[PDB]
RNA sequence: AACCUGGGGAACUGAAACAUCUCAGUACCCAGAGGAGAGGAAAGAGAAAUCGACUCCCUGAGUAGCGGCGAGCGAAAGGGGA
RNA sequence: AGCAGCGCCAGAGAGGGUGAAAGCCCCGUAGGCGAAAGGUGGGGGGAUAGGUGAGGGUACCCGAGUACCCCGUGGUUCGUGGAGCCAUGGGGGAAUCUGGGCGGACCACCGCCUAAGGCUAAGUACUCCGGGUGACCGAUAGCGCACCAGUACCGUGAGGGAAAGGUGAAAAGAACCCCGGGAGGGGAGUGAAAUAGAGCCUGAAACCGUGGGCUUACAAGCAGUCACGGCCCCGCAAGGGGUUGUGGCGUGCCUAUUGAAGCAUGAGCCGGCGACUCACGGUCGUGGGCGAGCUUAAGCCGUUGAGGCGGAGGCGUAGGGAAACCGAG
């Protein structure tokens, strides 16, 4: 296999569409032809109408932030246990974020549905659904403390 | 700097063009153009006396500036590029095997 | 494939090769445009309607004077005033999928093997770096200088070596490219870069 | 360059696991006086938009 | 030449009007600094009985939040590196 | 220098010049040497300046119109907001560690910290300056300036601001004769080329002319176009071209518009310049790679067109709810 012929496997041609010209897209050059057609117009996005967007709909969620802001507070996550019955042994937060479902949550919450394992799984929350099912398979270690 | 050349008012031989062969004495290098001379260039001036002075100037067919890549010194053999060893005190040039 | 041909004094070996089966015509290309893009250099420039050297004063009134209409003698219409869309200094690069590199350099690899283009070798008996001596090495390796050559060792000596022969490109293990696999005709190289190949992906 | 979630959406919309924008039912707060108890419940839902709702996830994504 | 710190400090403009806002501490004026300048041994950071001068890059993050809660504006610790 | 015959160096076959196309002729290139002088320099060595200990008792000291409070303010993500903190114009005004600040009004507890003095390399920005390189320009481009350009020239002035590069391998730049006052030509000569003759390589279009073929002075027009005829022209032949007499038919181009030949817009003509790009982030689509996983950012190492390491982070796996919370609910 040479360089002559690698060739960009049949499908994905870089044809851009350069619009002047005198047949194809051409004179008004891509949908044009009428006016307020310069630089851009105001969105349309959101904005526009110059009534009022829809921004009719109206503010709920309230607790949207004082001033200091985001306060320091656990951060549960949530982890089906059927995602976990997967590999086996002693699992833990650690076990857990070392594969690829935690991202440092820090808290975690093994939960849901499937068949949980014998196994013995330490988290930093059940769910009493969780618990029974694994209680009918194991043992499992309520968190640490703080 | 390095308009040193190839060589200097000696016998040197000619693998330029219209003269691929001859050999002659060059009695000019004027290193500011790169370009010696010979005998072999020898264009004819029809013009007449080059200088004001003096009556008329002669059809003077004199040694035209030939370029000096074109141009290869030569001693006991037909003419070696310059390879250039020392002595004990100073330093001149050998050719490809011979001397001087 | 498994048969790889290996240079030796004991004779002539092979060994087993895990390379990739079946070769990806398009992968090995996207490969190819990446690592020639990612060496392209963005230096193409113009200078806006801005960028211009010249001044701004509005060149004539645009009333009553009957002529055209022009700002300044920078607008792109003018000539010698600005470039409209001018090429400006940019980096013709992009982060390339890393498992993609590597099934790119595994499947060129593969192909020279493939071809039978491929040569593993020790007995680098053309030693001391004189080119004399590494041609007088090709040949009994075969290399005749009917095909280009990628050599590839971490041999210093050896590099030097066929370092400045035009049918030759040198290399050291690490170096290993998908587009310089794809440029010569064969690919020769220590029975330890293929040690050192083999580490990354075998 | 990095477009800013328009904060003034966000402030009054949230988009659901789907992907339809869920909005919150405009008209109690102030026409209020005796609106019978079926008008001020039918207004304590929230909802579905439909065009727009597509203009909504526009302004966002990051989030 | 440009870059830098400090002293001053615009309006067009965007808000499809326009005052708050924006454009922006930008333009420019001034003074001073040097191959840089500034910054710097915590009256720090902020929730880990924990990090530990400063500077910069990446990230955190268009996040926390600011805003005629409109237009828009936009951090910090922590983590990665110099 | 090409084509060819036979050779050869290569740690050098980057590049450039040589009358064309050279690894070998030239300058270089790869490799390796070099400073009386100035400059530079903890990278190494040496020295100094400066620095190092416990317990106990004493109650001395520990940055003042400052802290802190209030009024007017700025900075900050903070636009007076529940408005702290740092900074400070105005007023009042401490304490020496049983002290003062901060932890977002405030109080209590608990923690952080030592204001009101000062200096500090490095990482960082920059590009007049020198070097390297380019899926940068190639004389209406590229800096305005390739050129005697910040000049000519315009403006009182600040300031503005051009055009203009090319013989040739070599001036071998046309002796002499001829017409002519000169300019300028005609021969001769140089040169491979002179229709490369000097603003001279290439020489396009508009535009101006000279010779020839066809054609026109009863003919009415967007100039073209069908049809036939005459003439002139290449061709054995059939045919092809040039022209255009007669008949038929025929409302320029763009733009703008309900509507244009339009007595609406714009263009004298030719040549050159001239307008949907790029960065970052989205949202589709698409070609791929991997897949309950996918993927690095900055950098570190390497390369001198060589990539690799770097999981910080990111998106994904669980949603609901304003939240507390709960969770295939």
């Amino acid at each position: 296999d040479l360089r002559p012929n690698p060739g960009a496997n049949k499908r994905r041609k870089r044809v851009g569409r350069g619009p002047g010209s005198g047949h194809g897209k051409t004179a008004t050059r891509g949908h044009k032809g009428q006016k307020s057609r310069s630089g851009g117009l105001k969105d349309p996005r959101r904005f526009e109408g110059g009534r009022s967007t829809t921004l009719m709909r109206l503010p709920k969620r309230g607790m949207q932030g004082q001033v200091p802001g985001e306060i320091k507070r656990p951060r549960y996550q949530g982890v089906n246990l059927k995602d976990l019955a997967r590999f086996e042994g002693e699992v833990t937060p650690e076990l857990l974020v070392r594969a690829g479902l935690l991202k440092k949550g820090y808290r975690l919450k093994i939960l849901g549905e499937g068949e949980a394992k014998p196994l013995k799984v330490v988290a930093h929350a059940f769910s009493k659904s969780a618990l029974e099912k694994l209680k009918a398979a194991g043992g499992e270690p309520v968190l640490l403390e703080a | 700097r390095v308009k040193m050349h190839v060589k200097k008012g000696d016998t040197v031989l000619v693998a330029s063009g219209k003269y691929k062969g001859r050999v002659g004495k060059v009695k000019e290098v004027l290193p500011k153009k790169y370009a010696v001379i010979v005998e072999g260039v020898n264009i004819v001036k029809k013009a007449v006396r080059v200088s004001p002075k003096y009556p008329q100037g002669g059809f003077i067919e004199k040694e035209a500036p030939l370029h000096a890549s074109k141009v290869r010194p030569i001693c006991p053999a037909c003419g070696k590029p310059t390879r250039v060893r020392k002595k004990f005190l100073e330093n001149g040039k050998k050719i490809r095997v011979c001397a001087k | 494939m498994y048969q790889i041909p290996v240079l030796s004094p004991s004779g002539r070996r092979e060994l087993a090769a895990d390379l990739p089966a079946e070769i990806n015509p398009h992968l090995l290309w996207e490969v190819v445009r990446w690592q020639l893009a990612k060496r392209r250099r963005g230096t193409a420039s113009t200078k806006t309607r801005g960028e211009v050297a010249y001044s701004g004063r509005k060149i004539w009134p645009q009333k009553h004077t009957g002529r055209a209409r022009h700002g300044d003698i920078g607008a792109p219409i003018f000539v010698g005033g600005g470039v409209v869309f001018g090429p400006k200094p940019r980096d013709y690069s992009y982060t390339l999928p890393k498992k993609v590199r590597k099934k790119g350099l595994a499947m060129a690899v593969a192909d020279r093997a493939r071809e039978g283009k491929l040569l593993l070798v020790e007995a680098f008996a053309g030693v001391n770096g004189k080119t004399k001596e590494f041609l007088a090495w090709a040949k009994e390796a075969g290399l005749d200088g009917s095909e280009s050559v990628l050599l590839v060792t971490g041999n210093e000596l050896v590099r030097r070596a066929a370092r400045n022969l035009p049918w030759v490109v040198t290399l050291a293990p690490e170096g290993l490219n998908v587009y310089d696999i794809v440029r010569t005709e064969r690919l020769v190289m220590d029975l330890d870069a293929w040690e050192v190949f083999q580490n990354r992906i075998g | 360059p990095k477009m800013k979630t328009h904060k003034g959406a966000k402030k009054r919309v949230k988009i659901t696991a789907s992907g339809k924008v869920v909005a919150m039912k405009t008209g109690k707060r102030h026409l209020n006086w005796q609106k019978s108890g079926k008008e001020i419940r039918q207004k304590g839902r929230k909802f579905v938009l439909a065009k727009p709702e597509a203009e909504r996830i526009k302004l966002l994504l990051p989030y």
